[PDB]
């Protein structure tokens, strides 16, 4: 079989502002095949409110899916994703970067 | 519209 | 400019867990506007965006049939290509099928596809003259062969060159704010310092449709890819898009550095530097 591996990027819809209700987006494309596990965490815990696009793929047959949920960013609080996919040893924690 | 040509491999 | 509209499926199999996972979504340009999931309870085809409601319950009725109809072809053909290939029931494979049309700024027919791949890999593709077939190899041939002597590539060439087209324009007069609309990048650039001798700056554009963006830097006027970091274009998920490239420079070195950004809703394309 052919095995790819997720890119991940976790990014939030708008330019973030704390103390304002937001969307966090974590966006894993380029794996294959199409099962895949991805959280959200906030502080570590993981976000139960979370929803996601539907299976699609690429002009090379690889897959990409988003999960988002609301949150109001802040100061203090820390977002990243957990993805696990069969071509990880141990799952992938990209933390949130505002890229500010 | 979804397709209707219905052919298998 | 120039449009389209593309049919993405996806069967998986869970050799004895049920029956294979299928999954199909229909998008116009960058647009999903339907899906079908085989574990959904509805077993219904589904509207994605606000337009495509508004069509009756004929258009509902027959979509479900039909793509009721893809979901068991899958389910088919891993069972037929477990055989050609000679592989084990004790195992999950999954096949993938895409097929769609552009038309072009006239919204003429321009061209038309319908791709095939097993495990992440091309089976079989429809070539361009819709009246012929590319095999991956020796199992393909015979797809093919079987293909060839029930006039398929004619079948669907009467599909994509005609009714794709006819239905893709309908769909694009119905969501005339959403489809027809060019979303102009909002760009800004960024700085952070790195390291004490050099520093990072990112371009970024935000809030785009359609997804096709070209963001590319410059060092006095000639193109500089070496040193950049290009992110692929995501979704922010209210069906606007985003990008961002960056560069690390030598301390001091920025204001000669220039990000460079064309889209179909920019009239002409924006420059930016720092400071």
């Amino acid at each position: 079989m052919i095995q790819r591996t997720p890119k991940i990027q976790v990014y939030s819809r708008h330019p973030a502002e704390n103390g304002k209700s937001n969307f966090l987006n974590c966006y894993v494309s380029g794996f294959h095949p199409s099962d895949i596990e991805v959280d959200l965490l906030k502080n570590g815990e993981r976000i139960e409110k979370v929803e996601h696009s539907d299976l699609s793929f690429s002009k090379d047959w690889s897959f990409y899916l988003l999960y988002y949920t609301e949150f109001t960013p802040t100061e203090k609080d820390e977002y990243a994703c957990r993805v696990n996919h069969v071509t990880l040893s141990q799952p992938k924690i990209v933390k949130w970067d505002r890229d500010m | 519209l979804l397709g209707w040509v219905f052919a298998q491999v | 400019g120039s449009h389209s509209m593309r049919y993405f499926f996806t069967s998986v199999s869970r050799p004895g867990r049920g029956e294979p996972r299928f999954i199909a979504v229909g998008y116009v340009d960058d647009t999903q506007f339907v899906r079908f999931d085989s574990d959904a309870a509805s077993q219904r085809m589904e509207p994605r965006a606000p337009w495509i409601e508004q069509e009756g319950p004929e258009y509902w009725d027959g979509e479900t049939r039909k793509v009721k109809a893809h979901s068991q072809t899958h389910r088919v053909d891993l069972g037929t290509l477990r055989g050609y290939y000679n592989q084990s029931e004790a195992g999950s494979h999954t096949v993938q099928r895409m097929y769609g049309c552009d038309v072009g700024s006239d919204w003429r027919f321009l061209r038309g596809y319908h791709q095939y791949a097993y495990d992440g890999k091309d089976y079989i593709a429809l070539k361009e003259d819709l009246r012929s077939w590319t095999a991956a190899d020796m199992a393909a041939q015979t797809t093919k062969h079987k293909w060839e002597a029930a006039h398929v590539a004619e079948q669907l060439r009467a599909y994509l060159e005609g009714t794709c087209v006819e239905w893709l324009r309908r769909y694009l007069e119905n969501g005339k704010e959403t489809l027809q609309r060019t979303d102009a990048p909002k760009t800004h650039m960024t700085h952070h310092a790195v390291s004490d001798h050099e520093a990072t700056l990112r371009c970024w554009a935000l809030s785009f449709y359609p997804a096709e963006i070209t963001l590319t830097w410059q060092r006095d006027g000639e193109d500089q890819t070496q040193d950049t970091e290009l992110v692929e274009t995501r979704p922010a998920g209210d069906g606007t898009f985003q990008k961002w490239a960056a560069v690390v420079v030598p301390s001091g070195q920025e204001q000669r550095y220039t990000c460079h950004v064309q889209h179909e809703g920019l009239p002409k394309p924006l420059t930016l530097r720092w400071e």
